[PDB]
């Protein structure tokens, strides 16, 4: 579910927030991204990549 | 003569401000200090 404030548990990465479609381009081995201050800001879905 | 000197001084002041990326360091230091303090405060959350 997207565009809503909902909890998530993505491959052990747990958190609360709103999930939106992003324009970033992970390499095909990375699972989730981080910000400058080591804050989770993007996640690759394990079933849709 | 005084008017010409005044105009030349103003022009030189603008040129000095434009062609020197170190004149405004006093405000840049404050901005950097605030941003770095916020960054350190946020990064402190990742410590056990
Ligand atoms: C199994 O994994 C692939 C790769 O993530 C995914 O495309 C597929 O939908 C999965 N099968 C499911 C969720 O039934």
């Amino acid at each position: 579910v997207k565009n809503k404030c909902v909890n998530f548990n993505f491959n052990g990465l747990t958190g609360t927030g709103v999930l939106t479609e992003s324009n970033k381009k992970f390499l095909p081995f990375q699972q989730f991204g981080r910000d400058i201050a080591d804050t989770t800001d993007a996640v690759r879905d394990p079933q849709t990549l | 003569l005084i008017a010409n000197q005044f105009n030349s001084a103003i022009g030189k002041i603008q040129d000095s401000l434009s062609s020197t990326p170190s004149a405004l360091g006093k405000l840049q230091d404050v901005v950097n200090q605030n941003a770095q303090a916020l960054n350190t405060l946020v990064k402190q959350l990742s410590s056990n």
